């Protein structure tokens, strides 16, 4: 009889704020530039995407 | 001397091709546009791989 744990009891919520916010937001976390070399945090977005269109 | 005529524009038109092969290369960040005429693109669904 050492080591007691505990508990707490408590509603787990899974609520429904407004969504259609929340579903844009990671879109804009991906940019798109229109140039040929790019700034070196699209170019690791962009060979992300080289490696698994070789799989698909 | 249908060579010496025909090809002689010929000559002048791979030598005017060297004058604008070095208009295109310019800065390393240059254009995705000025480097889309030697690199080429092409219609929907060609490039296979």
């Amino acid at each position: 009889n050492e080591n007691l744990f505990a508990s707490f009891i408590a509603p787990t919520m899974m609520g429904l704020p407004i969504v259609t916010l929340i579903i844009m937001f990671p879109s804009l976390l991906f940019p798109t530039p229109k140039r040929l070399i790019n700034n070196r945090t699209i170019s690791i977005q962009q060979w992300l995407i080289q490696l698994t269109s070789k799989q698909m | 001397a249908e060579f010496l005529s025909l090809s002689k524009a010929r000559i002048e038109a791979y030598e005017k091709e060297l004058e604008k092969m070095k208009n295109i290369i310019p800065f390393d960040q240059m254009t995705i546009e000025d480097l889309n005429e030697v690199f080429p693109e092409t219609k929907l669904d060609k490039k296979k791989y």
